[PDB]
């Protein structure tokens, strides 16, 4: 899931503190690539 | 049927802070107890 | 490991409530266990069946009984999301501030996969809020860690 990514630690800083990778991206569950969009009579679609 | 499993969670934060690599122990623990097939050798003209 | 005591343990795992029954009547052995050291009781709480849970208590079962890692009963039901036997299990004098060998209690693997409920019950029952394990963490730092909003507010 994309909390458990979120939660992968990158460092410790000098001081104690964590710095997750939630910390410097933000993190979803999206496509491969953003090439293709597809719709049937206007409505949203996939297909093959 | 299902079996009981030793389950292992490696701290990433303790690793880092002793300065410990992931891949070291990661590496240690799968040689030591699953074995590593490491290179290749000639017995009497014949690779094993 | 008795005869009786080996089918207990399979059939508190499979969860046929009719075949335990017999074998309480019988008088297989509660306390048996495998080779990591679970008893029927600890199969009961880890398949999530309430029945047989409450059949073995009153059959005399260990409910603080733990594993060669020193895991309880209710680390597996809080761990597991099993909200109906940690209450059952806390009724018959279940230890709520159970350490294992790691230092983990019952509260740590509530929190960790964020069983609301349970860490709620827990905290009735009086566990240990500040409780850290091995490497010093306690329940709130799992939360904060995890990004759980609702949960760090429950542990103030």
């Amino acid at each position: 899931s994309t909390e458990e990514f979120g939660k992968i630690l990158l460092k410790v800083n000098q001081d104690g503190s964590r710095v997750l990778l939630r910390d410097v991206a933000k993190i979803e569950l999206g496509g491969e690539n953003y090439d293709i969009i597809a719709e049937f009579n206007g409505q949203p679609a996939s297909g093959l | 049927e299902d079996t009981p499993q030793f389950k292992i969670d490696i701290d990433q934060e303790k690793a880092q802070a002793l300065g410990v690599s992931i891949n070291d122990i990661n590496t240690t623990l799968g040689a030591a107890w699953g074995g590593s097939y490491v290179n290749d050798f000639i017995d009497r003209g014949r690779v094993k | 490991g008795s005869d009786l005591g080996k089918k207990l343990l399979e059939a508190a795992r499979a969860g046929r409530d009719d075949e335990v029954r017999i074998l309480m009547a019988n008088g297989a052995d509660v306390n048996a266990a495998d080779v990591v050291g679970w008893t029927p009781l600890h199969l009961a709480a880890y398949w999530g069946h309430l029945e047989i849970v409450e059949v073995l208590l009153k059959n005399g079962a260990d409910v603080n009984a733990y594993d060669t890692l020193g895991s309880t009963p209710l680390h597996l039901a809080a761990h597991f999301g099993h909200l109906e036997i940690v209450e059952v299990l806390l009724k018959n004098g279940a230890d709520v501030n159970a350490k294992d060998d790691n230092g983990i209690t019952p509260l740590h693997l509530a929190a960790n996969r964020g069983h609301l409920e349970i860490v709620e019950v827990l905290l009735k029952y009086g566990a240990d809020v500040n409780a850290q394990d091995k490497f010093g963490k306690t329940a709130f730092d799992i939360s904060i860690n995890n990004g759980n909003e609702d949960l760090a507010e429950i542990l103030q």
